[PDB]
């Protein structure tokens, strides 16, 4: 390339290096409390007094802070510039400050936390070298002025171009600009890796969490024409949900029905995928306010795909899963809920996976259809499969009362059905 | 003779040294 090409890459790599003391005097004069003129003035010896008054209140709020005070907030800690240790050092660095955003991005609100990242941005250069996972931790607060004076220093990366418009803005970076940094598909493979590793820690927190989703929800949104976007989409945002199933804590699992409810409306997935994701919401589901949500999911899964095989019956490992996590006498008063969603074509592979695998509760198949209005075919579908049951079972009089019902209601697809398959007389007569 | 202790906790102090804290550096990763 050109001269000035490669001697300004010089310049990236010694962003940090003091050199003159004006080179000293626009590096140091850049934080996130003091103004540009009061922060020049200052020692880190002024600087550490501040920070560790203030980070053992911190950890009183929670004991986690307090082993930082032992590496990074030490008095030994002082002494030591980033540029005269070796790279392995460096690295150990980055994952101390690294598992530091993690803890302090959740009392972000609070005063102590901008006393204390103020030492460990001004010693340590984190508005310089890190600025990913310093960005990252504390990306939902954009609307708050914490996150402007946090714009107010970073020289942005390449992968957030799109705040770069906002850097020393007057009004804080609007909703649609966030929206517009996760529509890129690079910026989500950070934010993938950055839950992933926020969940593997366990402090994920629930402000975070919902503004996780909301941008998530809406990169789906924007997307929903361009059926490609969608096609390479999923490897980023499934294998998230997939891990935010796994996590202990109940307020994870909540935001996975976010993202996979919204994105199986938008694009019709498989049906080998969506018995996948049944599985996985099935299996690490044990709060209460997860399983309200979880139920909504399969309920509003089962419609989106529609094809061969739409209202086939539940595999062993899947169903007796689902009775294990929900019951029957709960799934039932679910149908009896006032709010009453579609629960149309999921129960209708309910009620034939009953039909084949358990054939006990049978009462009960018959007051699932008292609930819920079905559709034309899917009660012909159900019939077909009880008059194999019908053959089949060692005969039982409860099996004639469910006939009874469809006695009642569509008699003519009760016929149809046995003059598809079998005599008109012989089902009367079996029974 | 050996140095004990309280002596050497004078000596990382005052000779500047940092291996002390270099090693509780290396010594954690995901402690939580």
């Amino acid at each position: 390339s050109s001269l000035s090409d490669q001697l300004a890459q010089v310049a990236s790599n010694n962003a940090t290096v003091a050199l003159d003391r004006k080179r000293r005097q626009k590096l140091h004069s850049a934080s996130l409390i003091y103004n540009s003129k009061t922060a020049a003035t200052q020692d880190y010896d002024f600087i550490f007094e501040n920070a560790s008054k203030a980070l053992e209140e911190l950890s009183q709020i929670e004991p986690k802070f307090a082993i930082f005070s032992r590496t990074l907030f030490s008095e030994s800690s002082i002494s030591l510039d980033r540029n005269v240790q070796t790279k392995e050092e460096i690295k150990d660095l980055d994952n101390a400050i690294n598992a530091y955003l993690l803890l302090a991005s959740s009392k972000w609100y609070l005063a102590p936390t901008l006393h204390a990242t103020e030492w460990l941005v001004r010693r340590f250069q984190i508005h310089v070298k890190n600025t990913e996972m310093l960005l990252l931790s504390t990306l939902n607060y954009y609307q708050t002025p914490v996150f402007k004076r946090i714009l107010s220093i970073i020289k942005l990366p390449p992968l957030f171009n799109c705040l770069s418009n906002f850097v020393r803005s007057e009004k804080p970076p609007t909703a649609l600009t966030m929206i517009k940094l996760f529509n890129d598909m690079d910026f989500l493979k950070l934010y993938t890796s950055y839950l992933d590793q926020c969940i593997k820690h366990n402090a994920t927190y629930t402000n975070q969490l919902l503004f996780t989703t909301c941008c998530f929800i809406n990169v789906v949104a924007f997307n929903s024409n361009n059926d490609e976007k969608l096609n390479q989409l999923v490897p980023i945002l499934l294998e998230i949900s997939a891990k935010l199933l796994a996590s202990k804590s109940k307020d994870c699992q909540i935001a996975a029905h976010t993202i996979l409810v919204v994105f199986a409306t938008a694009l019709p997935l498989k049906k080998t995928i969506i018995l996948a994701a049944m599985e996985t919401i099935l299996s690490n589901l044990d709060a209460k306010e997860a399983k309200h949500s979880a139920l909504l999911t399969i309920c509003k899964l089962f419609q989106t795909l529609k094809g061969q095989g739409n209202v086939d019956q539940l595999p062993s490992k899947i169903f007796k899963l689902f009775d294990s996590k929900f019951d029957t006498v709960s799934i039932l008063t679910f149908l009896d809920k006032e709010d009453k969603p579609v629960c149309d074509k999921f129960i209708t592979s309910y009620t034939r996976s009953i039909a084949r695998y358990d054939r006990s509760k049978l009462n009960i198949i018959l007051s699932l259809l008292k609930k819920i209005r079905l559709e034309r075919y899917e009660v012909r579908l159900i019939i077909t499969d009880l008059i194999y049951l019908s053959e089949i079972l060692e005969d039982k009089s409860q099996l004639v009362e469910l006939f009874e019902y469809f006695i009642s209601i569509n008699e003519d697809l009760v016929l149809k059905c046995l003059k598809s398959l079998g005599l008109t007389g012989x089902x009367x007569x079996x029974x | 003779p050996p140095p004990d202790e309280e002596e050497q906790l004078l000596a990382k102090f005052v000779f500047g040294d940092t291996t002390d804290l270099q090693e509780n550096l290396a010594k954690f990763n995901a402690d939580f």
